[PDB]
């Protein structure tokens, strides 16, 4: 499983 | 949504490139150092320096332009009632043109950058040769001696009352003459930071690794932040690198999404786990593709913009040099307990 | 040979004055040196002996700094 | 009672943090040091210097602050009638940005900090280039050479006669060139102090030990004080560390009091027995708790805000090299007796 | 027995 991050 | 906006496909190439430019990812290292840095600026308890070591490409500069903007937003409600205050101050150290670093230029740059407020503020310094002109630009007479410039700087920093003074390219301080002590420079910085009451956050590469724990006073009043490149040995770092690669590939504005995760070993080889270098590579490839107006990014456009092998050899040499220094080991804790009469 | 040694040093005296005590002073006296004999104390680096640099706490004193020792 | 008032239970985080930060504890080491410093201040009896050696973070500056505060009530009733007199003055040495110390800057800073009692009082320093502007800020010209500034400072110090001249961070006097000797700098300071008849108290780390017992004059002329830490090799220091931990625990403004007595060992690992370092760590962890909104304190927040291993290593190395030179043994007493012939 | 100190 590959996690998805958000903008910073 | 979880991908790049659809309307970007409708817009011309420059808009897609600009959107790629303004996209900043949030990897666990970045958020961890974000939490640590926010906490230490909010509460230093006497510490005067904040060292942030890192590679060439992990996001130091960025790290700040984010911390600068966030602290500005935080202080805006505090600036709503208290005036003549600057939230943060940030300058970049200038590499000298001669065998020794220039402190006069440093003080001049700091006084120029810090003092660009609304003209209504009319704070007066202790030096006649430094004057705010009618146009609003601070003019420093070339004859003003350094100590002079520094007195001023101290007066301005104690009147403005900021929370942190950022200094990029801190290792440029190390361009001393042959025989000049590398502790006297940190002593000058500490003297500046000890009476104004402003934290000094030094941002630099592993060369700044030559400015650590020189004296007990320079050690107790120092906070060491390290911003590590992603390591292939750690499985969780591998998962994080794959996740950030997938995120960058997904937000890569194009009609077709090539599988950048598949070439993860090539990416690691040509970026050394440094996300900034990965973003530079992706930017070059995207510019190439959008010039050719194609929708698919191949390995050929990845290679025609790829860094040379000797470059990666040199950066990895530097990174191993840096990472050997700040290693922590249980044996260190136990021998420090033993030498203290605690074991 | 031990009996001859004892008899000779009894007849010819022990000569305690010419005794060399095996202590730290003799330890540093037996040690060799370079061709010049003295080296300069460069500020922040120390003394250059056989391609290497050596430093000591007392070298921080400017009295012996940039001088031949 | 023995801890913080219960009213502080209904306030914001800022009030609790301010109460804790403005809270200073009186450990027996600090009590003895304060008593002997006060007695020395009352009657130096021909003493020109009071060097204050101690580990970085032991409590030198807070002791100096309390000393000036005390001097301000032993004077205020006598300052209602008398005037043109200050109880105590202070200054912190500037670490030079050049290879050599700037004595002219020291003189200018001392004259600036000494002479601001009231605009009504006027006195001619006898040096052309020193005045008071319309804003009441003592200004000195850039061309007033060091001897003229020294004469002006001498006249001002004679006129003002403070009970002591505090010089904090005195080790910065040692930033000299090759041929320059430390005895020369300390002799200039001694000449100033003796000519103005004002006792000088130099405070700093163990680097100031390079200014100890240089000449027979600079030597007689001196009451050396030592702000020693608490050492784990003696039961009394360990018990006092535990007791100060208990009083800190009862004075941590939280609904539930954490148990810091059992965790003293790791404490002493990162604090080296220095109460100032312990206080900064405790205030940092309290700010963390009040930001996270945690009722009590756990070990994880203590390990997120403790010092690094290498920092404590260098601190303890400096502390060892310091205490090695500030110990009295009967062997030295008998050696001095034999050299004099008293034995 | 643990002692409790006062404020400096
Ligand atoms: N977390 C991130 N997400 C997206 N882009 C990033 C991130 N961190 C760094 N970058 C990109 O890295 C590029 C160059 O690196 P950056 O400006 O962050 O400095 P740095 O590599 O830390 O510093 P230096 O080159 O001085 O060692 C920038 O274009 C910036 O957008
Ligand atoms: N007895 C004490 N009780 C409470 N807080 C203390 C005490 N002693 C020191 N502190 C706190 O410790 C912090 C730093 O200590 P301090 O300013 O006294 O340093 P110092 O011993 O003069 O060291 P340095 O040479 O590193 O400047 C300050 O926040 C101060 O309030
Ligand atoms: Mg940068
Ligand atoms: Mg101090």
């Amino acid at each position: 499983t590959l996690v998805v991050y958000e903008e910073f | 949504s979880t991908g790049f906006p659809l309307e970007l496909l409708t817009r011309p190439a420059t808009e897609r490139l600009a959107y790629f430019e303004n996209y900043t990812v949030a990897h666990p290292r970045l958020k961890e150092v974000y939490e640590i840095l926010m906490r230490t600026i909010a509460e230093p308890a006497g510490a005067s320096f904040i060292f942030v070591y890192g590679a060439s490409g992990v996001g130091k500069t960025t790290l700040r332009l984010r911390v600068e903007q966030k602290l500005t937003e935080l202080a805006l409600p505090k600036l709503e009632s208290d005036r003549a205050r600057v939230p943060v101050v940030g300058i970049e150290a200038i590499a000298p043109e001669s065998r020794y670093f220039n402190w006069k230029e440093y003080y001049t740059r700091a006084l120029i950058t810090l003092e660009e407020p609304l003209i209504d503020h009319k704070f007066d310094y202790g030096v006649r040769g430094i004057s705010r002109d009618n146009f609003g630009k601070i003019n420093v007479e070339s004859k003003v001696v350094a100590p002079a410039l520094r007195r001023a700087l101290e007066n301005a920093l104690i009147h403005r009352h900021p929370d942190v003074f950022f200094v990029d390219e801190a290792q440029h301080f190390g361009k001393v003459a042959s025989g000049y002590k590398l502790q006297d420079q940190l002593d000058c910085l500490k003297s500046l930071a000890n009476m104004t009451g402003i934290l000094h956050c030094l941002l630099g590469t592993y060369e700044l690794l030559t400015f650590r724990n020189l004296s007990g006073q320079l050690s107790r009043r120092s906070v060491d932040i390290h911003f590590r490149r992603y390591c292939a040995d750690s499985p969780e770092d591998v998962q994080a690198f794959k996740s950030v690669l997938l995120t960058f590939q997904q937000h890569l504005p194009l009609a077709e999404t090539p599988n950048l995760v598949d070439h993860w070993e090539y990416f690691y080889e040509r970026t050394l786990g440094c996300i900034g270098t990965l973003k530079d590579w992706l930017k070059r490839v995207l510019s190439d593709a959008l010039d050719r107006e194609a929708t698919t990014i191949t390995l050929k456009d990845l290679q025609k913009r790829a860094l040379s092998v000797a470059q990666c050899q040199k950066m990895f040499k530097e990174i191993q040099e840096g990472e050997r220094q700040l290693s922590e080991t249980e044996a260190d804790v136990q021998n420090l307990r033993s030498a203290l009469g605690l074991g | 040979p031990r009996d001859a040694f004892a008899a000779g040093m009894a007849i010819g005296g022990s000569r305690v004055h010419r005794m060399i005590p095996y202590d730290e002073n003799f330890q540093i006296l037996t040690l060799p040196t370079t061709s010049e004999g003295k080296a300069k104390v460069q500020v922040g680096r120390g003394i250059k002996i056989n391609y290497i640099y050596y430093w000591s706490n007392s070298f921080r004193d400017p009295q012996i700094e940039n001088t031949s020792v």
